[PDB]
Formats: structure tokens, sequence, C-alpha cells
């Protein structure tokens, strides 16, 4: 089971780009993809027709492009991602207004058209003389295996266009930034203003997680695909640097592929169930200080199968307006409960779960449960300090009785 | 469709529509899926004779809205 | 500006409240009002009766997207 269909429309700027790029999508389609390929120019374009949706997955290799054909258009493509389709965005410093402006929709901001990232320190000895095919170092790589493959990389090749994450934004996801030094200008232009990007802030690919949990990458360079940097070689071509017989790049845009179609890091919520410690069904309302059993089940898509998760660090919290009660949920008997005792206050409360950890899926459940106070019935009764109210009581009407007794007959 | 059939009709071609309705029975034929109907005529058929009847049968949630959500500027 | 406001006056700017009166003429305050055109932005209109008496909204579930609504 993949999470999302399939159904992959490919979006190119020149039809070369398939002969250019075919490791790439013979590594796309031996996953069982199923590609179509057309010119981002063409009429016929459509994502949606009669209000479904033609097309799960949608790769926008199209960078020069100034607008779509059809009804393609950033209005469209957002009203994609919010219908939970997954998108991959490749630029370049021919980098066209409207990928801008889809970026300003995510909230990754391109910088300027021509404009490029530069490295004056670590561009590749196979650079072009401008400075600007930079080795990113994985040190910048995010500490993500989900995302980025659990196994190590050399040195990837990038050639593109600087982008920054709006601060603004906080489901944005730093994937790779440049290093302290690259920045990004007009190369050939001296910096009078202040530059779009400089220092680690340069990012090189960004990443989103949606609250539908739609998943859209931008990467700065199509380069970056293309089988040239899947082949090349690389060295820093400051002296002192190695030389690497391979570039990482292959390993991380399958990995990247993968986490964008939903391949990795999709995590399910079962049932979940509540009840009184010892009773095999939920009351209707719990009493203030009861002692309630909480359970869920919680499931991983590994190679297409989903499985019991792994997770250590879940956490319940029982909510009425601020948390009352936050507790790490016992992995127990295949699924994940914890024993806990009721607040002193009675209310709508809600058992919340919200396992939100980076790559991996939002998960989010809630069950609302109102908690009442004790029943008359309930109350402390024969209390032993009281005991002589009682005898007083019960000495009265004894008394009462004797005398009524006496009074008529004496 | 049997699944949806609110209404079947039958009835000879001829004014009297009031008493000219035949009689129809709901029937299971041996081995085949589907419902059946066994429609009774008011003379029999000979060798070579031939008659008109007209069938009318209404279906119900046959038409589905498609798209199935709509603004209110939208047609249907 | 305020929440109140806005949700009473959404598009009532623009109704002939009375035929000697211009557009946005409320019946009770007896004055045309003041802010005419503006969006909603976190509430979306549910239901408004039929004279208007009570309006409804529902507020807007949280951006899909990250954006902020400004």
């Amino acid at each position: 089971v993949c999470a999302s269909g399939p159904r992959t429309l490919v979006l190119l700027d020149n039809l070369n780009v398939r002969e250019t790029h075919s490791l790439f999508f013979r590594s796309l389609k031996d996953r069982g993809f199923e590609l179509t390929f057309k010119t981002a120019d063409d009429p016929s374009l459509s994502l949606i027709k009669y209000g479904e949706f033609l097309y799960d997955n949608l790769i926008i290799f199209s960078p020069s492009v100034e607008d779509f054909g059809g009804n393609i258009n950033v209005e469209t493509i957002s009203a994609f991602i919010d219908g939970g389709g997954s998108v991959l965005v490749a630029a370049s410093s021919d980098i066209g207004d409207p990928l801008r402006e889809l970026g300003s929709e995510c909230g990754i901001e391109f910088d300027e058209e021509k404009t490029a990232v530069i490295d004056h320190h670590n561009y590749d000895i196979s650079d072009l003389g401008q400075h600007t095919l930079i080795v990113a170092d994985t040190e910048n790589l995010l500490k993500a295996p989900t995302i980025v493959g659990k196994s190590s990389l050399n040195p990837i090749l990038f050639r593109g266009v600087g982008m920054v994450a709006d601060p603004d934004n906080p489901l944005v996801l730093d994937i790779l930034t440049g290093s302290s030094t690259s920045y990004s200008f007009f190369p050939d232009k001296p910096i009078t203003q202040y530059p779009h990007a400089v220092g680690k802030n340069t990012l090189l690919i960004a990443g989103l997680q949606a609250r539908n949990n739609a998943r859209v990458i931008f990467s700065g360079s199509l380069d970056f695909f293309s089988d040239s940097f899947f082949n090349s070689a690389v060295q820093k071509a400051a002296p002192g640097s190695q030389r690497y017989s391979q570039t990482g790049n292959y390993e991380l845009a399958v990995a990247l592929s993968r986490w964008v179609f939903k391949e990795e890091g999709v995590l399910r919520v079962g049932p979940v169930s509540h009840h009184r410690v010892g009773e095999t069904a939920p009351p209707n309302a719990y009493t203030v200080t009861d002692l309630v059993e909480y359970s869920i089940v919680i499931q991983q898509l590994s190679n297409g199968k989903w499985v019991p998760f792994d997770g250590d660090d879940i956490q319940l919290e029982f909510v009425r307006i601020d948390p009352f009660v936050r507790t790490f949920l016992k992995k127990k008997g295949g699924k994940y409960s914890v024993q806990f005792k009721l607040p002193d206050v009675y209310g709508v409360f809600q058992f919340k779960v919200d396992y939100n950890r980076l790559g991996y899926t939002h998960l989010y459940s809630s069950t609302q449960v109102s908690v009442r106070p004790l029943q008359h019935t309930q109350y402390e009764r024969f209390i032993p300090s009281a005991y002589p109210y009682y005898a007083s009581a019960f000495s009265m009407m004894l008394g009462l009785f004797i005398f009524s007794i006496v009074f008529l007959h004496m | 469709l049997e699944a949806r059939l609110a209404h079947l009709g039958v009835q000879v071609k001829g004014e009297d529509e009031e008493e000219n309705n035949l009689e129809v029975r709901e029937t299971k034929i041996k081995g085949k899926s589907g419902r059946f109907f066994t429609v009774k005529l008011p003379v029999a058929l000979d060798p070579g004779a031939k008659i008109s009847v007209i069938v009318e049968t209404v279906y119900t949630h046959v038409l589905h809205p498609y798209p199935t959500q709509i603004t209110q500027s939208e047609k249907q | 500006n305020c929440l109140m406001y806005k949700m009473c006056y959404y598009r009532f700017g623009q109704v002939y409240t009375e035929a000697k009166r211009p557009p946005g003429f409320d019946r009770v305050r007896n004055a045309e009002i003041g802010n005419k055109d503006f969006e909603l932005d976190v509430l979306e209109e549910a239901y408004t009766t039929e004279h208007w008496l009570v309006r409804i909204y529902k507020v807007k579930d949280l951006d899909n997207r990250g954006l902020s609504r400004t």
C-alpha cells in the first residue's frame, strides 16, 4: 500500500529532460509509479476534471516556463496540495515567475531570476569557472533519516537557485542548508544591496509537511537530479581536498523521492479504547478521582505493509483547557496504554495524543470524556468520628418513647 | 438495477387502462441470478399469434450527482 | 474593526435598507455605516436568515499551509 496512488504527472520544459534524467525516472518507474510526460506548455494539461483529481503525484521539472498550459495554475496547484497530493518542484537560474508564486504560497521564497547560489570555498573543481557548482557538505544534511535515508552519503553536488524559508511558517523543513560561506546573488553584478540569503540561511532543498499531511519538496537545482551529477566524481577545488569516486546525489534523490511519495514515515492511528480499570467497557461518565485505563494502537507503513509502530516517546495528555496530566504511554501487549487516576476536578475533559516528530506523519487523536462529581449515594457513611451524633438521635428517640409510655400511664 | 426497481407495471395495448393491467408475480427461475417476474396473459398465445404489451418501470437513486459538490453559482 | 461590528455589517453595506435612504442605512442607528467594504478572514458566512435578524458564522479551520492570515 502506497499511501498515495501511483498516478504521477511529469511536467517537462523540454522533452530532452526525459533522456537526460533517464536514471531517475527508471529508479521511479521501478517502484511501480505510472508516469506520464507532458510539456508544461501543453494546452491539454489539467489536474481536476469534474471535481476529481486525475493524478496523485505531480513533478514540476519545468523551471523556465512563464505559464502553465490548460487550467493548471498556482491556485490549482494550491488546491491540489490542499487535496492531499504530493508535489515535487525543481528550480534553476531560469526560474520563471509562477514557480516563485508557488513558493510564496508554500512559504519558500526563491531568489530572483538569473541569481545563483555562490560559494567561493566549496565550488567543485569541475565548475565552469563561476564558483556556482557547490559541493554541499553532508554536515548540513538534516538530521532526519526518514527524509534523507539512514545510510551515509558522500558529498552532493548542487547548482541552482537559493531559497529562504520564511521564519513566520513553523512547518517548513530545512532539509539542506548552504554552507556558512555560501550566498545567493547576481554573480556578475556587485553587492550593492544586502543578499537575499547569506550563510547557513541559504537553503538548497526545503520541504513542507501540510496539516493535511501533504508533502512538498522544492529543490533549487534540476541538474541535481541529472544523470551527469549521478555519475560525476566530486572533489573540492581548494587544495587538500579528497577525491570521492562517486557523489551521494543518487541515494539522496531516491530517499527524497521515497519521502515525498509517502513511502516512509507514514503513520496511522487505529482504535482507541478507555475504560474504568477492571471493567471491559467505557461508562457514560467517569467520577472524580476514578481510575481509568487508556489504550491506543499506532501502525507504521513498512515496505508498503502496515506494522505495529516502534516509537518509544509517545505522550498522552488529559486536557480541560490547559493539560492536567501528561505521561508517557507504555508499549504493552502490542498497544500503547497507561493507567492513571483522574484529577480532582469535574468537567468535559479530552484525551489527546499528539505524536509530532520530524519527518513522521503528524498524528492527532482526541476523545471527549465528561468527568462528573460524586453521586449522593457514594458519599462516606457511618463515619466513626460521628458515632456520638448517631447515638444522640438514637438516644432521643428512646427517651421520647419511654416518656410517651410513662406520661400517659402515671 | 434490480436493487433499485421501485415499481414495475404492465398493461396490454388498449384503452381500458384501469382494467388492462395484467397480473404480475415476482418469480425465481432455477439457477439464474437476478429477479424475474411472471406475467399472466388475458388470453393464451397460440402458435403464430402475437400481442403487444407495454412494460413500465421506475428506478430510484440511479442518477448520481457528478461532480458531487458545487457552489451556489455552479450547475448540477 | 472589532469582531462584532465586522460580523453584523458584513455585506450589509450594499443593502438598500430604505427607498429614501442610501445603501447601508441601519434601521436602528439611523446612520450610514462607515466601513462598507471588507473581507472576513477567519470566519465564513454559514447562514444569514431571510431578514438578516440572526447571522451565524463558521470559524475557519487553521490554514492548511502554515501561512499567516493577514
